[PDB]
């Protein structure tokens, strides 16, 4: 329950065409991000060094 | 003066290459082209006689 996932947008789909390569470009992009409340509750464990 | 306007010459097309397929190159090349005039003229003929 510590941590959150705040976003803008979903995830959306863009399409132009361009003449000049005769290609058709496709755009998808999204903001999004992981953020806490607090400094704490997560524990990780790790190889010997 | 009588001012005539000349249509210029032709231009030309371009081979594209396969490896420029994806870039801008496949557009080919620009052909460009400046229209020309032509002016005329006359002179004047006279002749005389007296009786």
């Amino acid at each position: 329950d510590n941590f959150v996932m705040p976003r803008q947008r979903a995830v959306t789909v863009e399409r132009e065409r361009q003449a000049g390569k005769q290609r058709d470009a496709y755009y998808v992009t999204q903001r999004v991000n992981l953020q806490r409340y607090f400094e704490n509750g997560v524990v990780s464990g790790a190889y010997a060094a | 003066i009588l001012t005539m306007l000349v249509e210029p010459d032709a231009g030309r097309a371009t081979w594209v290459a396969a490896s420029a397929y994806g870039s801008d190159n496949t557009t080919g090349s620009e052909v460009t082209g400046a229209l020309t005039e032509i002016h005329f003229s006359t002179y004047k003929l006279a002749a005389k006689s007296f009786i």
